[PDB]
C-alpha cells in the first residue's frame, strides 16, 4: 500500500498521479547513488472496462534528498539518492455518468412539474415528495461513491436538488399568500414553469 | 554509575484512518534513539551500519540495544527496516521505520467541529529512570502545501513533553527503582468540516424549515398528512446520516439536530390537531404559528 | 489471482479464472515444465453453486522471453491452466430482475 | 457443504477432516478418535443449537494419481450437527412482514 | 429409485461384483455411495466417491478389498469386492447422497434400494 | 519429591473494547506479570538481569525453564509485543509482556441497551498440572477513568478475582490431571443515553404519531395514512438495523419496531371494521386504542 | 422456575468420607448449572466445585486439593458430591444453587434459586 | 460547575517539607481528573503532578525526581502532595487544576476550574 | 477491424520469411493481435503475441527461440521475423485480434481473423 | 504573482544567490520551486522542499553545490549558488505547486515569474 497526495474534487473526472518513491535506508549518496531507473508497465488491450485510463508512458526522476536533522556532521554526507516513478491516470466515468448524474438529472428536472399542477395544495404536498426523492437518491449515493472530506460534483448536483425543491416550496407558498389578500392567484409567477428552471441553470452556470 | 541519556527524534509522516468508536488512529514515521555504550572496534575504525536481521546478531554479542514501547500503541507496530550507527567511541543511533494503530482519549460529540490531540507516548520497556532515560525529544512533520484536500487540520506545531511515572506495585527494598522516563509527543489538530457542512447540515436544515410550511396550508386534513410526510422525510435523512457518518456512543451535533427534527414534527402534528377538535370550529387563527412555530424553534435551539 | 474479467453481462457473465506458473530464477535453458495435468472438485448438484464450471480445465505450456534481460537465457518455460465457468442468473433473475420489471 | 435455502430454520453439519500430509495408511493409520465440546449452560442466547455428541469416522482416501498398496490414507471426520436459532428471524423479518 | 444386484454365496476368499443401477434425476453417479448392514446391527458405510478428482473414500474394514467404480454412460456403479471373509456378510445398500456435508453419514441418503445379500461362509 | 512452583501473577488491563455481540468477544489491551523463584544463579555485578525479545529464546536454549502460560479464553494467538525476562541473584524470575488478545465468554445482550457483561480473562499453564506449578496468587490493576460520559461501557466495583483448580477426565494417563487457573473478571454496565434519545426516542414519537389517524374524519384518510405511518416504520426499522448490534435475539427496540407494526396494523383493521359494520362512534376510540396498547405493552 | 435439596451430609471423623446429593426440579433441561457451596459460620459463602465449559472437565476450589469428586446424572437431574479425606476445616452447610445467567461459574452472584442445604460436620 | 481550594503551602527552609492538600466540590465524579501545577513569577504555569492512566502509576514533572508524592481520598474528593527536600527552585504558587478532557494530562490548557493556590517558599 | 496478412512463400529447410500484418479499422493499439497458424489436418494453434508485462512476449513450445515478433504501433502492424525454418512449420498462419478472455494463448479468445497467408518448408 | 531577482553574470566556480518574492495567496514557502531553462532544452527541476520536515528535494546536478533556504515571514525563498559551471548557464525560473503529487515534474507548477538570466563564463 502505497500514499501519495491525491485531490478527487473533480470526481467522477479526477485525474491521479500514482508514484513510487525508493531510497537507500542506511547509505547517503557518497556511498549509494542510483544511476538510472527503468520502468515497465501492463500492456493494455482495451481500457473500456478499466477503472482508470492510463495516459502517456511511466515518467521517472533522480533526485538527492538533503536532511538537515542528521547528528554527525561531516561534509557532503546528508544526502541521499531517490528515485521517483509516476503513472498519470485518468477515472472511467462512464459507470457514473449513466448511473449517478443522469438520474439525477431527471429527478431535478421532474421536480420542475410541481408548477404545472393546478391547485396550491397540490403543488405544495408534492415537492415534499420530490425531496423524499432526492434524500432517497443521497442515500443511494453515499452508498456507493468513494467518502471524502469535501464534496464532489455529485455532491453539488445533491446540493442544488435540495435547494431547487427548497426555492420552489418558497415560490409556490409566496405566489399563494403573496397578495395577503386571500385571493392570491398570482398565475403570472406561477407561470414561472419556465424561469425556475431557467433561474436553476443560470445559478449553476456560476 | 549515572543513567544513559537518550537522545529521541520522531518523524511523523502521516496520521489517517481514525477509528471513532474505538478511540484508535494509524501514524506513520520514523523513530532514531542516540545514546553513547561502551567503545568498541569497528571495520576501519569508522561508523558501521547494521541492518535488520544483522542487529540481532549484534545484540548476541553483547551490543545493547533496549527496547523502546509505544505505551498507547494497539497491538505489535509494523515495523519496516532499522538500523543501527555503531562508532569507535560508543556512540548509537538506532533507525526504524514503523505504522502502528494508536489509541488515545477522543470526544467527537461536537463533530464535525471537534478538535483533537495525536498523541505518541513512548518508555522504556525495561530500565528505569536510574539506567535510562530520555534527556531530549525532537518531533518533525510534513510540510503541508494546501490543507484544503485533507480530513484534518493542524494547528500550531508539536508539542513534546519528558516527564516520569512512577509504579506503587515496583516498591522493592532497594528504592528508588519504580520510576519510568516517558517521551510524550502531541499533534492537535481539527477537523475540516466543509463536506459536512454542505452534504449534511445545510439539507437537513432546509429539511425541518420546509416542515413548518404546513402551518401555510389551509385544510385540516391537508396540514395533518403532509406532516407525516415530514416525518418520514426526518428518518430518512437519519439513517442516509447514519450510513456516513462515524459510529459513536453518544449523540453528536447533527444527531441533536435530528431529534429536534422529529420534535417538531411531532409537536406541530400535536397543535394541528388541538387546533381542530378544542375549540367553541376550527381554530384557524393560532394556524397563524407560521411565524411563532420557526420562532419558538430557534429559541429553543439557542440553549 | 487476478485475470481480466469482464462483468457487463452480469448476471448472465461468464469467466476465465486462470493460473499461471513460472520459475522464478531458471530460465528454459535450466528448467522447463514437461507436462501439465489438473483436478478440479466432483460436484454433486450445481443448482446451489454460484458458478457452473462448463467443460474440462484447459492448460498450456509456453515459453516468456524477456527483452530486459549470454544468448538464448531471456526465456522462461511457463504453465496457464484455465477453468471456464458460468454464473447462476437464477438468484438475480427472481429477486432483482422480476421484481424491477 | 453448507445450504440455506430453508433459512432462517436451516440446520448444517460443522465439520473437520484430518489427514496425514506425507505418510499413507502403510506408515501412519488413525486409531482412534475422541471429541469433547462446550457444556452448554443455556442455549437462548446462542446463535446456533447443538443437537446431539459429535459425530466421528475413521476412513481411508484412496488416490488415484499416486499409481502398489501405497496410494491410501487414514482420515478422521468430525460432525457437529447444529440448527439456527430462528427467534429474532421470526419476530423481526417474517412476522412484520406478513403483516406488510 | 435405485436397484441393487450381484449378491449371493461365495466361498471365504473369494469374489464379487455388486451393481447398483440408477434411474431418474441424477447428473452424475458421484452422489452414489454403497452401505452394508448385517441383522442385528446398524448400517455402515462402505464407499462412496472422494471430494477431489481421483480419491475415493472406503470404510476402514476394507482394507484395499473393495473397488468402487462407475459407469456414467449406463449411470451406474459398480462395487468389486475380493478377499471377502465371513464378517463381511450383511444386506450391502445403494444410496444417493441428497445433500448434507458427510459423505460417510447414511443420513444424508435417500432414495435406497432395495438391497443385495452377500453371504460369506 | 519436589513441591510445585508457585507462581504469582499480575495483570494491567489498559482497555476493553471492540465488543463483538454476535461473536460473543471484546479485545482486551495489557500486561502480564508472573514471577516465581528459581535456582540461585549468578549475574553481572549481583545485579537483576534483564532479558528482551529475542533474546529470551538463548536463555531457555540454554537450559532456563519458562512455562507457557495461556490464555484458555482467547480466541486465537495474542498479539504479543515486547517480553522481558528479570532474573535475579536469589533466584527469582520474573516474566512481563504486552498481549493484545480477542477473548470470549457468555454474553447476554437481551436487555440491550440496559445490559450489563462480566469480561473475564482466565488463565492457565498449557503443560504443567497444579503438582509441578500452581498459582499462588493474582493481582488486577485497571485504568483510571477521568469521566464515563464519553465511554460506551461504565465500569462498576472492583476487578474480582479466582484461584481454582481444573480437573480433566482425559488425563488419567496418578494424580497429575489437575491445572490450576487464574480468572479475571470485569463487571461493566452500557451506556444507554445515546440509544434513549436517538432510537427510543424517535420511535416513541413515531408510534404515537400513528395513533391520530382516528382523528381524520373521512374513513379514506385514516387507511392512507395508516400506510404512511406503516412505511415510516420500515425506514424507521432499517435506520436502526443498519447500527445497532446484529444479535440471534430480540431485544427492547426490536420488540417497540415490532409493537409500532401491530398498532398500525390493528389501526388498520379497526379502520375498516368500524366502516362496514360509517360508525364514527367507535372511531372516538382515540383514547382506547392508545391504552390497549401501553395496557399489553407491560405484558 | 426451580427448586433445590441437599442431602447426604451428617457427622463423620476427621478422614472419613461423605456423599451429598442435590435433587433439581423444575424448568432446568441441563445440570451444566448447578453448582456447590458452603458457608460456616463466620465466614462468607465461599465456592467449591461445579461443571467445566468444555466437556470432561470440572472446576474445584483451591481447598479441595482432590479430595472431593463432582459427578452428574442428566437423566435424573441430580449431582453428586464424593468428599473423602475430609479434614475439620471443611465443617459447614453445603449449598447447592443454579446459575442464573453473568459468565464466571464460581461467582455465586451468578447463582439463584439455593436450596436449604445440608450440615456436614468433621470432628477429631 | 467545580471548585477548587488549595492549602497547606508557607515558608520552609531549603530540604524542609511541606503537605499540599486540595479540597474539590460540585459536579465531579473522582480525583483522577485533578492534577498539580506550580508558576513562579515572570514563568509561564508548568505541571507538576496527576494521576496516571493505569492504576498504580502516577505521572511527575522532570524536576520532582522522587521528591514529591502525590496521594489522594476519593471519599471525601482531596488529593495531597507531599514535597519534600524542598529547594530554592521549588518557590512558587502552587495550583490545583482539574481536567477538562483533551488527551495530554501534562498540559496546562486541558485543565481547568483552577483555584486560587498556595504560596511555596524555600528560602535560601 | 480487419487484418490482412502477408510475406508467405517458399523457403528451404533453415531458411527465413518475415511475415506482416497490417490492422485497418478500430484497434487500440497492437498488444491485442497475435499470431497463430494451421497445417491440413491439423487444429489452429497459438504461435506468438505481446506479454501482459511490457517487454515480454508469449511463444508456443515450438518456436524455441526461432521466431521473434516485433511491432510499430505508428503504422499499426506487427511483424514476425521466422528463422531456422523446418519441415513441420509448414501452414498457413492467420492473424487473429484478441476478442476479450484472459487466455492469450486461446485461439476461442481471437477474432476478425485475416484470410491467411501460406507458408510451406522443403 | 512570483518574481525572481539576483540573477548575474559569473566567471566559472562563482557564487550567485537569487531570491524569489511571493505575493498574494499562497499558504506558506513550502509551495515555492527552483526551476530552469537553456536555450533549445526543456525547462527542468532544480529544487524545492521536502515533503518531511528537514528535507529539501534537489537535482542532480546539484551535487551539493546550492542551498534553498526561505523566509516565511517575508514570503521569500533564497537558492544560494555556489561553484557555479558553464552548463548552469540558463533562465532560472521560481514556479509554485498547484497540486498533483510530483514536487518534480514542471507540469504541477504553475505563476512562473519572467525568470532571471545566469551566465558562467570562462
Ligand atoms: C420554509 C418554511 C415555509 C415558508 C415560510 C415562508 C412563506 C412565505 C410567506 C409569504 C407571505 C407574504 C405575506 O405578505 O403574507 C404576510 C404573512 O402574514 C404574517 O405575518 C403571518 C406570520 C407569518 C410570518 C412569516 C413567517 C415565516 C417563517 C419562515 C401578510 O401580509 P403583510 O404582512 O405584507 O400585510 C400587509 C399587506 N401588504
Ligand atoms: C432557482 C433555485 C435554484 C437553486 C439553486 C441552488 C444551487 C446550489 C448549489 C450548491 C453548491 C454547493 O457548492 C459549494 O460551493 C462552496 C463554495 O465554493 C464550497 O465551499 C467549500 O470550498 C470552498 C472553495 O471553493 C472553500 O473556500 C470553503 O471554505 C468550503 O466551504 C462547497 O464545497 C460546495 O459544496
Ligand atoms: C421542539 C423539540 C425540541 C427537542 C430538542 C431535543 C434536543 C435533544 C436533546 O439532546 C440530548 O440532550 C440530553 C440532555 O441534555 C443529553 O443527555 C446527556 O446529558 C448528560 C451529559 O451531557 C447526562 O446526564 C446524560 O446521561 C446524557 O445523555 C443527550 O446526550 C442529548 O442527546
Ligand atoms: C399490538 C401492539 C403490541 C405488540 C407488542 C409486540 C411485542 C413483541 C413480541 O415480543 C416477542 O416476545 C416473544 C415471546 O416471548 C419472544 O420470543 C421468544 O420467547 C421465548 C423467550 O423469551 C422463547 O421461548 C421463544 O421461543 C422466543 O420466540 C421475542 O423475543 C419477542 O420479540
Amino acid at each position: 500500500s502505497f500514499s501519495n497526495d491525491m485531490d478527487f474534487r473533480l470526481f467522477p473526472f479526477d485525474r491521479q498521479q500514482f508514484v513510487l518513491e525508493l531510497e537507500p535506508f542506511s547509505y547517503n549518496n557518497q556511498q549509494l547513488r542510483f544511476s538510472d531507473i527503468q520502468v515497465y508497465t501492463e500492456n493494455i488491450d482495451n481500457e473500456e472496462i478499466d477503472e482508470w485510463w492510463i495516459r502517456g508512458k511511466a515518467s521517472t526522476h533522480i533526485s538527492d534528498i538533503r536532511y538537515d536533522h542528521l547528528s554527525s556532521v561531516q561534509p557532503n554526507q546528508n544526502e541521499f539518492s531517490r528515485i521517483t516513478v509516476r503513472i498519470d491516470a485518468v477515472r472511467n466515468p462512464s459507470y457514473y455518468l449513466w448511473s449517478f448524474i443522469l438520474p439525477l438529472g431527471l429527478i431535478i428536472a421532474a421536480s420542475w412539474s410541481v408548477f404545472w399542477l393546478e391547485s396550491f395544495s397540490e403543488r405544495l404536498q408534492t415537492s415534499f415528495t420530490c425531496m423524499l426523492t432526492v434524500v432517497a437518491y443521497a442515500f443511494y449515493t453515499s452508498n456507493i461513491l468513494p467518502r471524502l472530506p469535501y464534496t464532489t460534483v455529485i455532491d453539488q448536483m445533491i446540493i442544488a436538488g435540495y435547494g431547487s425543491i427548497f426555492a420552489a416550496i418558497l415560490l409556490i407558498i409566496f405566489a399563494h399568500h403573496r397578495q395577503a389578500n386571500g385571493v392570491e392567484d398570482d398565475l403570472l409567477i406561477q407561470r414561472s414553469r419556465l424561469a425556475f428552471p431557467l433561474g436553476f441553470l443560470a445559478i449553476g452556470s456560476v | 554509575a549515572r543513567p544513559v541519556d537518550v537522545s529521541v527524534s520522531i518523524f511523523i509522516n502521516k496520521i489517517y484512518g481514525v477509528n471513532t468508536l474505538e478511540q484508535t488512529y494509524k501514524v506513520d514515521g520514523y523513530i532514531v534513539a542516540q545514546w553513547t555504550g561502551k567503545p568498541r572496534k569497528t571495520p576501519g575504525d569508522k561508523p558501521l551500519i547494521v541492518e535488520n536481521t544483522q542487529i540481532e546478531r549484534w545484540i548476541n554479542n553483547g551490543l545493547w540495544v533496549p527496547a523502546l514501547e509505544f505505551i498507547n500503541v494497539v497491538g505489535s507496530p509494523d515495523t519496516g527496516n532499522k538500523r543501527l550507527m555503531l562508532f569507535p567511541d560508543g556512540r548509537v543511533i538506532y533507525n526504524a521505520r514503523f505504522l502502528g494503530s494508536f489509541s488515545n482519549d477522543m470526544d467527537f460529540r461536537l463533530f464535525p467541529f471537534d478538535r483533537q490531540q495525536f498523541v505518541l507516548e513512548l518508555e522504556p520497556f525495561s530500565y528505569n529512570n536510574q539506567q535510562l532515560r530520555f534527556s531530549d525529544i525532537q518531533v518533525y512533520t510534513e510540510n503541508i502545501d494546501n490543507e484544503e484536500i485533507d480530513e484534518w487540520w493542524i494547528r500550531g506545531k508539536a508539542s513534546t513533553h519528558i516527564s516520569d511515572i512512577r509504579y506503587d506495585h515496583l516498591s522493592s527494598v532497594q528504592p528508588n527503582q519504580n520510576e519510568f522516563s516517558r517521551i510524550t509527543v502531541r499533534i492537535d489538530a481539527v477537523r475540516n468540516p466543509s463536506y459536512y457542512l454542505w452534504s449534511f447540515i445545510l439539507p437537513l436544515g432546509l429539511i425541518i424549515a420546509a416542515s413548518w410550511s404546513v402551518f401555510w396550508l389551509e385544510s385540516f386534513s391537508e396540514r395533518l398528512q403532509t406532516s407525516f410526510t415530514c416525518m418520514l422525510t426526518v428518518v430518512a435523512y437519519a439513517f442516509y446520516t447514519s450510513n456516513i457518518l462515524p459510529r459513536l456512543p453518544y449523540t453528536t451535533v447533527i444527531d441533536q439536530m435530528i431529534i429536534a427534527g422529529y420534535g417538531s414534527i411531532f409537536a406541530a402534528i400535536l397543535l394541528i390537531i388541538f387546533a381542530h377538535h378544542r375549540q367553541a370550529e376550527d381554530d384557524l387563527l393560532i394556524q397563524r404559528s407560521r411565524l411563532a412555530f420557526p420562532l419558538g424553534f430557534l429559541a429553543i435551539g439557542s440553549v | 489471482f487476478s485475470n481480466d474479467m469482464d462483468f457487463r453481462l452480469f448476471p448472465f457473465d461468464r469467466q476465465q479464472f486462470v493460473l499461471e506458473l513460472e520459475p522464478f530464477s531458471y530460465n528454459n535453458q535450466q528448467l522447463r515444465f514437461s507436462d501439465i495435468q489438473v483436478y478440479t472438485e466432483n460436484i454433486d448438484n450445481e443448482e446451489i453453486d454460484e458458478w457452473w464450471i462448463r467443460g474440462k480445465a484447459s492448460t498450456h505450456i509456453s515459453d516468456i522471453r524477456y527483452d530486459h534481460l549470454q544468448p538464448n537465457q531471456n526465456e522462461f518455460s511457463r504453465i496457464t491452466v484455465r477453468i471456464d465457468a458460468v454464473r447462476n442468473p437464477s438468484y438475480y433473475l427472481w429477486s432483482f430482475i422480476l421484481p424491477l420489471g | 457443504d453448507m445450504d440455506f435455502r430453508l433459512f432462517p430454520f436451516d440446520r448444517q453439519q460443522f465439520v473437520l477432516e484430518l489427514e496425514p500430509f506425507s505418510y499413507n495408511n502403510q506408515q501412519l493409520r488413525f486409531s482412534d478418535i475422541q471429541v469433547y465440546t462446550e457444556n452448554i449452560d443455556n442455549e437462548e442466547i446462542d446463535e446456533w443449537w447443538i443437537r446431539g455428541k459429535a459425530s466421528t469416522h475413521i476412513s481411508d482416501i484412496r488416490y488415484d494419481h499416486l499409481s502398489p498398496n501405497q496410494n491410501e490414507f487414514s482420515r478422521i471426520t468430525v460432525r457437529i450437527d447444529a440448527v439456527r436459532n430462528p427467534s429474532y428471524y421470526l419476530w423481526s423479518f417474517i412476522l412484520p412482514l406478513g403483516l406488510i | 429409485q435405485l436397484q441393487e444386484s450381484g449378491g449371493g454365496l461365495v466361498q471365504a476368499g473369494g469374489s464379487l461384483r455388486l451393481s447398483c443401477a440408477a434411474s431418474g434425476r441424477i447428473f452424475s453417479t458421484n452422489v452414489m455411495g454403497w452401505f452394508r448392514q448385517a441383522p442385528g446391527k446398524e448400517r455402515e458405510f462402505v464407499a462412496t466417491v472422494g471430494r477431489i478428482g481421483g480419491s475415493t473414500v472406503y470404510a476402514d474394514f476394507v482394507k484395499g478389498r473393495f473397488t468402487l467404480s462407475r459407469d456414467n454412460a449406463k449411470n451406474m456403479v459398480y462395487l468389486q469386492m475380493n478377499s471377502l471373509k465371513p464378517e463381511d456378510t450383511a444386506v450391502y445398500y445403494c444410496g444417493a447422497r441428497i445433500g448434507g456435508s458427510d459423505r460417510l453419514a447414511p443420513e444424508n441418503y435417500g432414495y435406497w434400494g432395495q438391497g443385495t445379500q452377500v453371504t460369506v461362509s
